[PDB]
RNA sequence: AUAAGGAGAGCAUGGAAUAUUGUUGUACGACUGUUUAAUUAA
RNA sequence: CAGGCUAAUUUGCGCAAGAGUGUACAAAAUGAGUGCGCGGUUUGGCACCUCGAUGUCGGCUUGACUAAUCCUCAUGGAUGCAGAAACUAUGUAGGGUACGACUGUUCGUCGAUUAAAAAGUUACAUGAGCUGGGUUAAAUACGUCGUGAGACAGUAUGGUUUCUAUCUUCUAGAGGGAAUUAGAAUAUAAUAAGGAUUAACCUUUGUACGAAAGGAACAUGGGGUACUAUUGUUAU
């Protein structure tokens, strides 16, 4: 299938990262959302552009996560996986459940559903990237600069139509449009 | 003994023939083993006495808001030198402020005399690292003696606080409030054990006492202005002591001396 | 006389994303370059309360959206934490504000 | 400045009205905007987590002021936390409120992705 | 490396030295074995 | 059982006292009373 | 009751030997019944000794010390060390070893965090420092035993916990003083005595290793919406 438009006025680094996330890293859907002509910018940065994308299993997810990670750490940006458990940071939990098996002496394994070492969503936030100055009426100091955020949420199937934030997203959109309309008047 | 390993009268003198010429290890401890052990940690240049004058923010452009004591420097100037072979280390006493007269005793006014320098208010000694620290006597040093951005140490007589308890001084828990205590709330519980731990208290045991009053220093303190005109010495943080009281403020210890560049631009 | 008094609505455009905030002013404390404001909004309706330091360059502006009609009668509006003279939102005053200034420019 | 015993606000769809905090996770000071506690659920709302069920929670508002480093202090009139999951993954879906702005500079993308407010 | 109050060889190739004898201590008695780390004992505790 | 539940110019019709945790359910004794003056009031 | 002597016993340990287990192969690990020992924690024996006790002990406050190590640091062995984790052992006690529920208590038990939620000695270390959970009563009810008065290592409720510090030690601050020495003002060194002392996370070319699943060591950086450093972003 073809790949999500770039939304005109998106940074230099948009193009080549939807390139990597589906010629890469195997991603099934890409859907990038522009969600930047919102009147109260959410709470992730002033011009988000969300872009979804669907994990064959969550092991796949895990690595092309940390893969994203390290391919945008030879750029520049930092970006900040939320949901990517670190090398050190499993260990601990493996060592506390380890450990407590042995006393107990394996009583607890088959009721381990929940342990923290697992995820089915992981989003990659990399941030306001390119900062500019506004244009606004201040009689004030200067003008508050605004700036494009790249935000990347990599899931799996199943946990991508639990949540949906593909609807809540778009029609947060429209609201916010329609409202600024009021204002203007047409 | 009465202080470390020496069995040495205090009378005697034998320094000066005891000595590594004629064949003999270089003493582990002595004037010269202290310089040695210190040389990296010594700062290159002496410092300035300067007089806080309170605190404030320093609002920088952009977005940042950074608390900030300010220091004054009132007439600081160089007094004498302490040379390695008249003193027995390197040195440098500056001088703040001044006094009148008439309060100036006689000692002090033919010291003062013989140097050309007006009777300053007090006296302190900056450690320098060798020769190449100490400065022409009758110098003023200004705010600009230091450049924005550098790290200094600044050393300050605390607030006083007179007799404190073991709460306040020790930071003791105190005891409990209404589950049958018995005037027992803030005191200091035991004070030992039994004829076990030598039925005596135990030298060093925390008490009540005086707190406060004493020197205290703050290391890592950059600074971030540095005004000429009013004479001030911004520092980031808090400094030890009250509006009005004497500092001492140089280069810190746990970081590399300035450029090479501005050591001798301001010597310069 | 000109100047924002307490009691007054004001809206602090931030100067990182330009997100304004609106509120009724509480309090000023004057304490030279720290000199500091309190207003007060519900957003949802939850009570949220801000001091913005005017001198900081975080803040990018500082607008007037409604003057209080009398004078109040107390340096803090404390008082305004209670429901019983809790202005509750401001977005009335917000929506009426930025119609004026589309309107006219 | 939340501690054991204290009683939050759950702003997410998650099924829980009313939790109270267990244990402050990961360090000693009482949890502020941001912090990750331990809660049990006290209430319910007429797989959502039945009354007594133990998760974990962010602190999201505060009632305690917080001081940012530009000198701006923000003050809630309650104290409010969605649950979490041990792994970090947001229980709920949706969140119905204002969060505090101490959640972006914590790295808790996964709640600032479900569209809260931010004051 | 095992400490035993009876160092014994365990093979043709097991040495007995005594090694960290220095002008600060008398050492401790070892059996080095260069073909079967596992004969690697020594003899007294620090 | 006064059950509960609904209610009585400025921040406040303003001080003191009235004015005390409330509700529910158990064990024991029906109840009000009496008891070791001056460690046990049940 | 504590101290004193002893060490049968122990929930305290070590060493020597090696039946046996370890697919193989004694000593990677494991170690029957035993022998030679150290040590003074548990239950005991004795009785030099009248004294703060029958749970001899709990909590609080404040410690000091020990090292037989739970965490953090260095490290040998491991046909049973590929990596990771874990096991065994050798160095090492610097700093830590939290919080709550139920249990009269420590015994204990559980909950959820945590790098870890280890032990012991000091007259339960410490009541002329606090508590009274205790250490003892007289009241009352029940149970068991006795002809009865009563008894009980029973059960439940209730039940006055003194002291203005003389001496040593200790924490602070002072009067006088003897100092190479006639006495002072100011700034001061050698040296001495103490204080500070935690841990985690990301960062290896997801690299070395591995069939794969998995997945390190080493090292640098993470002080700046000030300076500076560094990484990006746009303009020249
Ligand atoms: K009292
Ligand atoms: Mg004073
Ligand atoms: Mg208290
Ligand atoms: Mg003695
Ligand atoms: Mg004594
Ligand atoms: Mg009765
Ligand atoms: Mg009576
Ligand atoms: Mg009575
Ligand atoms: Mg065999
Ligand atoms: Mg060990
Ligand atoms: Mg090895
Ligand atoms: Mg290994
Ligand atoms: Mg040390
Ligand atoms: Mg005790
Ligand atoms: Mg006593
Ligand atoms: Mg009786
Ligand atoms: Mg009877
Ligand atoms: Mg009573
Ligand atoms: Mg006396
Ligand atoms: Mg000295
Ligand atoms: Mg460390
Ligand atoms: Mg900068
Ligand atoms: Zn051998």
């Amino acid at each position: 299938p073809p790949l999500p438009d770039i939304p005109e006025g998106s940074p230099k680094l948009m193009e080549p990262l939807v390139k990597f996330v589906s010629d890469e890293l195997g991603m099934d859907d890409l859907k990038l959302l522009d969600l930047r002509e919102i009147d109260p910018p959410p709470a992730l940065g002033p011009e988000v552009l969300m872009l979804f994308g669907t994990a064959r299993s969550e092991r796949h997810l895990h690595v092309s996560a940390d893969r994203l990670v390290r391919w945008l750490r030879n750029r520049g940006v930092t970006a900040k996986a939320d949901g990517l458990l670190g090398r050190n940071e499993l260990k601990t939990k493996l060592r506390r459940k380890a450990r407590k098996a042995k006393l107990l002496g394996t009583t607890g394994l088959p009721s381990g559903a929940d342990d923290g070492i697992t995820t089915g969503w992981i989003c990659v936030n990399l941030g306001t990237l390119g900062w500019s100055d506004m244009e606004m009426e201040f009689k004030g100091f200067g003008v508050p600069q605004s700036g494009t955020t790249l935000v990347v949420q990599l899931m799996t199937e199943t946990r991508r139509e639990e949540l949906a934030l593909e609807k809540l997203w778009s029609g947060i959109l429209r609201r916010s449009l329609e409202r600024q309309d009021k204002i203007a008047g047409k | 003994v009465k202080y470390g390993w020496s069995t040495l009268p205090k009378r005697s003198r034998p320094t000066r023939f005891n000595q590594v010429t004629q064949g003999l290890p270089a003493p582990t401890s002595g004037p010269a083993a202290a310089l040695k052990r210190r040389e990296k940690t010594t700062p290159l240049r002496t410092g300035v006495l300067a007089v806080k004058k309170g605190m404030t923010v320093f609002m920088g452009r952009t977005g940042a808001r950074i608390p900030c004591t300010v220091l004054q420097l009132d007439r600081v100037q160089v007094v004498a030198n302490k040379t390695r072979a008249k003193n027995g280390y390197w040195a440098v006493q500056v001088g703040l402020g001044e006094r009148r007269a008439e309060n100036v005793g006689a000692p002090q006014l033919g010291y003062y005399e013989a140097k050309g320098i007006p009777p300053k208010q007090t006296l302190a000694e900056f450690k320098v690292r060798n020769q190449d620290g100490l400065l022409p006597v009758g110098v003023q040093l200004f705010p600009d003696w230091f450049h924005v951005g550098q790290v200094v140490d600044v050393r300050g007589i605390t607030r006083g606080m007179g007799f404190a308890g073991g709460m306040k001084r020790h930071g003791f828990a105190g005891q409990e409030a209404s589950h049958g205590n018995s005037l027992n709330h803030r005191t200091i519980g035991s004070v030992g054990g039994s004829q076990g731990s030598g039925s005596r208290v135990l030298p060093g045991k925390k008490m009540p006492g005086r707190m406060g009053a004493q020197q205290h220093t703050v290391q890592n303190l950059p600074i971030l202005m540095v005004d000429n005109e009013l004479g001030i010495v911004v520092v980031k943080g808090a400094v030890a002591g009250h509006k009005g009281a004497v500092v001492k403020v140089q280069d810190a210890v746990k970081k590399a001396p300035p450029p090479e560049e501005f050591v001798e631009a301001t010597k310069q | 006389r000109h100047a924002a008094r307490v009691g007054d609505v004001l809206m602090v455009t931030h100067r990182r994303g330009g997100e304004p905030f609106a509120g009724v002013c509480l309090a000023i404390r004057r304490s030279g370059i720290d000199t500091a404001i309190l207003l007060r909004n519900h957003l949802g309706k939850v009570g949220v309360e801000m001091w913005y330091k005017i001198y900081n360059k975080n803040v990018a502006g500082i607008e007037i959206i409604k003057r209080r009609a009398k004078r109040a009668r107390r340096a803090k509006l404390m008082y305004m934490r209670q429901p019983k003279h809790d202005m509750g939102s401001v977005e009335q005053y917000v929506f009426a504000w930025k119609k004026m200034r589309k309107v006219l420019s | 400045m939340i501690q054991l015993k204290t009683m939050l606000n759950c702003i997410d769809n998650s099924g829980a009205a009313l939790v109270e905090c267990a244990m402050v996770v990961g360090q000693k000071r009482h949890a502020s905007i941001g912090d990750r506690i331990v809660v049990v659920v006290q209430k319910q709302r007429g797989t959502k987590v039945k009354r007594g069920d133990i998760r974990h929670a962010v602190v999201v508002r505060t009632k305690q002021k917080v001081q940012r480093r530009d000198g701006s202090v923000v003050r809630f009139d309650d104290n409010a936390c969605v649950l979490i999951n041990k792994a970090g993954d947001p229980i709920g879906s949706r969140i119905n409120g204002v969060v505090g702005q101490e959640l972006r500079k914590k790295k808790w993308s996964k709640i600032l992705s479900m569209a809260p407010m931010q004051a | 490396m095992k400490v035993h109050s009876a160092i014994k060889k365990r093979c043709e190739h097991c040495k007995v030295v005594r090694r960290k004898a220095n002008k600060r201590q008398n050492g401790y008695l070892y059996i080095i074995c260069p073909a079967n780390p596992r004969h690697k004992q020594r003899q007294g505790y620090r």
